[PDB]
């Protein structure tokens, strides 16, 4: 009738000879339809004869259904061996501290081995929440050939697969502290990475050459980081200061839940797996203890217990396990190493979700540096130099300095107020200057000429102006998104084959471009014929190019399709228009150069489409762009 | 003076211990003993684990043991007997050496990172196969293992080896242990082409295996088998069919000669070890040690690199996991069910014996190794058309406009006819099938086809994780291997074409716009451009165009405006103009055109762009895509395709309206 069960705990350490004896076992939640008979022992120092020897001694007759284990040791070891009991008794055990709480190899299936250790998946998991974080997206992974690789490289994988951001896993290497090293050969793997985030993984004892081992190759230092799983920081009342400081690592609290209480979690969750089992069977899980001799009859029968065991809950509390073995959720605490050997908290993390405490900088401007010098050029509809008032001597309102070697000029305009946003916006500062050679880019022969001239001679970092976009342009420096629709246009007074030849028509007809142009350009590598007949008609600048549309002595005009339509809409009388919709060949936009694949680059791109995305740019238009003729629409 | 390095170690019976003792003797004598002396310490197994790692810890380790050495029990109780040493010198980091332990499971590092044998474990066996494999020039092989650590560590271990060549999964087939019936594991296995087959199991598996085997009859000539010396031995011979090609390891039964060697090795590298300075003696006795011993892994290391190339086994060299290299095998053949020494395999090379070859079934000698394409497709009208079967009736005798019979082929595909969908056998005859059967006269090969469950040809999708779920349509089928090879409707683009192989395109052509014409200037059409909630323009989500919406970024921005009303199926979006729905419809023009005609009362517009062909997906690693398109430009010149648009484009009524 009455079932009484029969259970053991040990306490190893505890910094007593006299550790504290049967502080708990009081009768808690006696409801519980099974009673606990509760036998306690503590031995001093870890080994494995002492622990095999003592548990099969109180197994003797004793017939206990399961064991708690616990320790003040940071050995890693410890629960294998207990778990090998496990494989070899079929009798239940678990450990709520240190070592036991420690990762192992994956559990044996038959075997019976629980710990209150965190899942190396969930700390893998909890180690990317801390990366995210503090959004620190590229890392490398040091393991060792310790168990539980190749989960974690597994996990890791899976975890990183799953998330949009574009992380970069760097290196993962795998080396063996067996054949221990004369070649430094972990030295020499070490050096290699370049990384700034670093997650290890190893044996506690391993932790320790590792780290003297990149404090020789330099890893520690500035700016790297290191990120650790439980096992390196263990108890954590140990440290030796071969760690670096700085280092970053999860582990469960002593602070939340004193060891006694943990002990009562065991105890609770061995009882009630057996009162669970009970309501199910209606059977006693005691069984013969005695490991010397075969396995006890019935025993065998023992493997649902673990099927039932796997999830436990009692104080409103889960104690839920996973297949391996560890705990499903445990609450477990971010940890950093303090200045000095203190392991100060830093975060809490449960179930799902991770809450930590620190905003900004954890443990000349840090998030970016150097300086950018920017060169322009001025349109004739877009880019505006003027001259400042002489009594001011500084540039007033929107104008914005530019200098020009031949004498300060004001510029202000289309380019001025959209660099005046980005550079809002992306938070640098910057110095405008005017270009002398060739204006826009120019080729004669082998070389290049104008503002890219300026940025291949990395006199300038950015070129900003009316520069229209091109293949050539493009391979040799990167280019921003363009902001406006333009291109190629034509403007007359009011592929058919009648601008390939004038000689078709018996009048001479005429048409012209400026020179030096990303136009002309484009011209002569398509179409030759064009090219050398409107040499002829080619004017010297837009505001002379107008006066041969003007006054006549020249019928129609080619230019860029936003200058125009910006014409097209500003003009003393309405005597000029576009062509056709104006819908334009070559169809492309203004773009920005950069130097090459290396410059702040995408932040720019992002920037651009901001501009438009809170709608700035129409209104911009509707000031700068918009011209009031166009009127009859 | 002279200092006592004590061994230990775990042997079979006393006269094994007194065998030991005399081969360390003759280390001592043969060696410096004015400078070192080695003394000898050895156990008979006991009956559990337990008795023995308490042996150790408390009858060896306590006599201070540099290394042990561990054999098989006279009585195997599970595997892996010697199992707990490893583990309890471990601890310490004390080298073990094993006699016996041909266990696989031991040469993870990880796990047992002390062990070290004179015997090369059963996954290394594959060596013999490679180059078996190699010799005979077959490629197609199938493989049978157990599931467990042994027999996927087989698999991993002569995957490694065919890595170094293109790597072949010819198929591999894994069962669980204990299994009395594996018959349709086998029947899958007869499907496969590569008539050639090699397995791993236990002994009273492969009692099983071979019993289920010849109910099948797959033990019969033109079928090879290759195995493991566990295989051929128990039971197992019992059963074991004729023929069969067989390994035994030398030397294997004998722990002595490995004794003698083992020792040998041993004081080798102790002799070699106090060259070196800095050196540690093990921890005296179990008890009140925590710490590791700090000499034992650079034992381990000298251990390893130890050579003394002479000895009674044979060469030894040791491999990274602590395994042995270079041992030999005497294979065996079944003849008269009897085994016999056919050849015999040492080192890197195989050695053939002056005995006959015998292969299964009768041959005086036959080294003999070595169809069916499953095919998806989506429902497009132009090129594929859907009608099910009359009754069992198969299919209509329906003829072409030009005088001929239309063809056809059954094909399972979703059905939404009834309210749940089931795969459902249908008929199919298209421009495609003409030309997948065009292909199957001038290929050897023969087709079965069903079409995708998902309307979608295919998109990458979902999220990820162990099972990844991948790119959802006939496509990911492809990839899956649900069907071998794509024949659809399918555009050519380079973010699938990672992926995979694709062919030479039979078919040319390019986005384009449908509207009725009864009262689109470009491709950019400012009326695209000044988009209107009035007046739509409509696409199917998940089309290969909302791919190009998608990843291109240069008109990323006017992707969203055609995002909003999208279309499930095609049929539904020809609809949608045809019910003047939506004013206007985007895709590709082949599948446009001909509907163009079909109607008239609808008309395409402006200059294909996304200009792109369409193309049969197969896998990169699969070599008959080389003949598919090799053979589709043969359809080209020839003017085949010409022929085939002819009749299945109409072109009956309808013209350039305006």
């Amino acid at each position: 009738k009455h079932p009484n069960m029969d259970i053991a705990v040990i306490l190893v350490g505890t910094t007593e000879e006299v550790a504290i004896k049967d502080v708990h076992e009081k009768d808690d939640f006696h409801h519980l339809p099974v009673t606990p008979r509760v036998e306690l022992v503590t031995m001093q120092e870890s080994d494995p004869k002492s622990i095999i020897t003592r548990i099969c001694d109180l197994m003797s007759d004793k017939k206990v259904q399961g064991v708690v284990f616990g320790d003040d040791t940071d050995q890693e070891a410890i629960a294998q061996i207990l778990d090998f009991i496990s494989v070899q008794t079929l009798t239940p055990i678990l450990g709520i501290h240190g070592g036991s709480s420690m990762i192992m190899a994956d559990k044996e299936e038959a075997s019976m081995f629980f710990q209150f250790g965190p899942s190396i998946e969930q700390q893998a998991s909890v180690m990317l929440n801390i990366m995210e974080e503090y959004d620190w997206y590229i890392f490398s992974i040091v393991t060792t050939y310790f168990p539980g690789y190749q989960d974690f490289e597994n996990k890791v994988r899976s975890t990183i697969e799953n998330s949009f951001v574009g992380w970069e896993l760097e290196e993962v290497i795998h080396l063996d502290m067996s054949l221990d090293d004369i070649d430094s050969k972990i030295q020499n793997q070490l050096k290699k990475l370049q990384s700034p985030v670093i997650l290890l993984y190893c044996t506690k004892e391993e932790a320790t050459y590792i780290f003297e081992v990149a404090h020789s190759v330099g890893l520690t230092g500035y700016g790297f980081t290191w990120i650790v799983p439980s096992l390196v920081a263990g108890d954590t009342d140990t440290v030796p200061d071969e760690f670096p400081t700085g280092l970053i690592s999860v582990s469960y609290d002593e602070w939340d839940y004193d060891l006694p209480a943990r002990v009562r979690d065991g105890i609770a969750i061995i009882t009630t797996a057996a009162s669970t089992m009970l309501s199910e069977h209606n059977s006693i899980p005691q069984s013969k203890s005695s490991c010397n001799n075969i396995q006890e009859s019935r025993v065998y029968e023992a493997h649902m217990l673990k099927r039932y065991l796997i999830n436990v809950t009692f104080e409103g509390r889960d104690l839920s396990f996973s297949e391996d073995g560890y705990q499903m959720h445990p609450k477990l605490v971010i940890i950093l190493l303090n200045q000095e050997r203190k392991w100060e908290r830093v975060g809490k993390y449960k179930d799902r979700s991770l809450k930590m405490w620190p905003v900004f900088d954890l443990y000349s401007e840090e998030h970016k540096d150097e300086h950018l010098s920017i060169v322009t050029l001025e349109e004739a509809p877009f880019v505006i130099v003027e001259d400042v008032d002489p009594l001011s001597g500084t540039c007033m309102r929107n104008t914005v300095p530019c200098r020009k070697q031949i004498i300060k000029r004001c510029c202000k305009g289309f380019c001025i107020d959209i660099l005046k946003k980005i550079a809002k916006t992306v938070k640098f500062t910057y110095d405008l200057y005017l270009v002398t050679n060739g204006k826009h880019g120019k080729k004669i022969n082998g070389v290049w000429n104008g503002m890219i001239g300026e940025v291949v001679t990395k006199r300038a970092y950015m070129a900003v102006g009316s520069l229209t976009i091109n293949e050539e342009r493009s391979e040799v420096v990167d280019f921003s998104v363009p902001f406006i629709e333009t291109g190629i246009s034509v403007m007359v007074s009011r592929s058919d084959k009648k601008f390939q030849r004038p000689n078709d028509f018996s009048p001479a007809f005429r048409f012209g471009t400026v020179p030096n142009g990303s136009t002309e350009r484009n011209i002569r590598n398509n179409y030759l014929e064009m090219h050398s007949y409107m040499v002829k008609f080619n004017q010297r600048s837009v505001q002379d190019a107008l006066l041969s549309l003007k006054s006549g002595k020249l019928d129609a005009f080619i230019y860029d399709a936003a200058v125009l339509n910006y014409m097209a809409g500003r003009d003393e009388g309405c005597k000029l228009v576009t062509i056709g919709s104006g819908k334009v060949f070559a169809t492309t936009g203004y773009g920005i150069a950069i130097q090459k694949d290396s410059g702040w680059k995408r932040q720019v791109d992002l920037a651009i489409l901001q501009l438009f995305g809170d709608g700035e740019m129409e209104e911009l238009e509707a000031l700068w762009l918009t011209g009031i003729c166009h009127n009859e629409k | 003076d002279p200092k006592i390095v004590n061994i230990g170690a775990v042997l079979s019976t006393k006269k094994h211990e007194q065998i030991f003792r005399e081969a360390v003797n003759q280390a001592n004598f043969f060696h410096f003993t004015r400078k070192i002396q080695l003394n000898a310490t050895s156990v008979t197994h006991r009956p559990n684990a337990i008795q023995m790692a308490l042996s150790v810890c408390e009858d060896l380790i306590s006599s201070q043991v540099y290394a042990i050495l561990v054999s098989h029990p006279p009585a195997p109780t599970d595997h892996l007997t010697p199992t707990p040493i490893s583990y309890t010198a471990g601890f310490y980091r004390i080298p073990v050496i094993g006699l016996t332990t041909r266990m696989s499971i031991y040469s993870d590092k990880s796990i047992h990172l002390s062990f070290l044998r004179t015997v090369p474990p059963y996954s290394h066996q594959a060596l013999v196969w490679f180059e078996m494999m190699r010799l005979f020039n077959w490629n197609h092989v199938i493989l049978i293992v157990s599931d467990d650590h042994e027999g996927r560590a087989a698999q991993k271990k002569l995957e490694t080896l065919l890595e170094e060549k293109e790597s072949k999964a010819d198929k591999v087939l894994q069962f669980e242990p204990g299994t009395k019936n594996l018959t349709a594991l086998l029947l899958e296995a007869k499907e496969l082409e590569a008539r050639v087959i090699i397995l791993s199991a236990s002994e009273d598996d492969a009692t099983a295996v071979y019993k289920s085997a010849a109910m099948l009859d797959m033990t019969g000539a033109g079928y090879v088998w290759l195995v493991g010396e566990r295989e051929i031995s128990g039971s197992a011979l019992r059963y074991a069919p004729d023929g069969i090609i067989g390994l035994q390891l030398i030397n294997g039964k004998n722990e002595s000669a490995h004794i003698s060697d083992a020792v040998a090795v041993v004081a080798q590298a102790i002799h070699e070890l106090f060259e070196m300075e800095q050196i540690t003696d093990p921890p005296r006795g179990c008890v009140g040690n925590t710490n590791i011993w700090k000499t034992g892994p650079l034992f381990k290391r000298v251990l390893m690199s130890s050579k003394y190339p002479d000895g009674v086994t044979g060469r030894i060299e040791f491999n990274e996991d602590g395994d042995r290299k270079f041992a030999q095998y005497s294979i065996m053949n079944l003849q008269n069910r009897k085994l016999v020494q056919v050849g015999i395999f040492d080192g890197s090379y195989i050695i053939q014996n002056d005995r006959k070859i015998i292969w299964p079934g009768g041959e005086t000698e036959r080294p003999q190794g070595y169809t069916r394409l499953k095919i998806v497709t989506i429902h497009q009208e132009p090129f594929v058309y859907v009608r099910p079967t009359t009754s069992d009736g198969t299919c209509r005798e329906e003829y072409t406009i030009n005088g001929d019979p239309i063809k056809k082929v059954i094909c399972n595909g979703p059905d939404e006819t009834i309210p749940g969908r089931p795969t459902v056998p249908q008929c199919c005859y298209g421009f495609c099938v003409d030309l997948l059967i065009k292909l199957a006269r001038e290929m050897d090969f023969t087709y079965e086809v069903h079409l995708v469950a998902d309307g979608k040809f295919g998109t990458q999708e979902r999220v990820n994780n162990s099972n990844a779920a991948a790119w959802n349509g006939m496509m990911g089928e492809l990839l899956s291997g649900q069907a071998d090879m794509i024949v659809a409707p399918l555009t050519i683009n380079n973010e699938r074409a990672q992926y995979i192989e694709f062919s030479k395109p039979f078919k040319y052509q390019g986005l384009t716009i449908l509207v009725k014409k009864e009262i689109i200037t470009g491709i950019n059409d400012p009326r695209l451009r000044n988009p209107s909630d009035k007046f739509i323009y409509a696409t199917v989500k998940q089309s290969s165009v909302d791919i190009y919406f998608r990843r291109q970024v240069e008109l990323s921005t006017m992707y969203r405006h055609m995002e909003k009303h999208n279309y499930e199926s095609a049929a539904e979006a020809i609809q949608a103009v045809r019910d003047n729905k939506l004013h206007a419809f985007i895709w590709d023009s082949a599948v446009l055109e001909f509907e163009a005609s079909q109607k008239c009362d609808l008309v395409t517009t402006g200059e294909l762009f996304f200009r792109s062909g369409f193309g049969i997906g197969m896998r990169k690693d699969s070599p008959w895509k080389q003949e598919v398109s090799l053979n589709i430009l043969k359809s080209h010149e020839n003017g085949f395709m010409e022929e085939l648009d002819k009749t299945w484009v109409r072109y009956q009524e309808c013209d350039s309206r305006s």
